[PDB]
């Protein structure tokens, strides 16, 4: 018969594991890196008992 | 920061109609600063390494 138009059989649709287990609300790190504004030093301590 | 002579003299009123410095004026001072920083994405995750 007439001609027909190829059909795209494009699928995809692999979706993606976007929804955690359970929850998966955790994601635990640390800060690191001495915050920043590393302020002062050793500010002398020192002793105050009377000699 | 030094001011000029025209703030100065336009904080008080006195100013006629439509000079704007009609009523006393009052001013505020506002510092804004651009900065770097760093983002680590890992683990489907993210955070600063160096906070």
């Amino acid at each position: 018969n007439k001609t027909i138009s190829v059909t795209l059989g494009l699928r995809h649709w692999k979706t993606v594991s976007a929804a955690p287990p359970e929850k998966m609300s955790k994601s635990g790190v640390c800060k690191i890196a001495t915050n920043v504004y590393n302020r002062d030093g050793g500010a002398n301590p020192f002793l105050v008992k009377y000699e | 920061v030094t001011m000029s002579p025209e703030s100065v003299v336009a904080a008080a009123g006195g100013g006629n109609n439509n000079s704007g410095y009609n009523e006393p004026q009052r001013f505020a001072l506002v510092v804004i600063a651009v900065n770097h920083n760093v983002i680590r994405i890992m683990n489907g995750s993210m955070g600063f390494p160096i906070l």
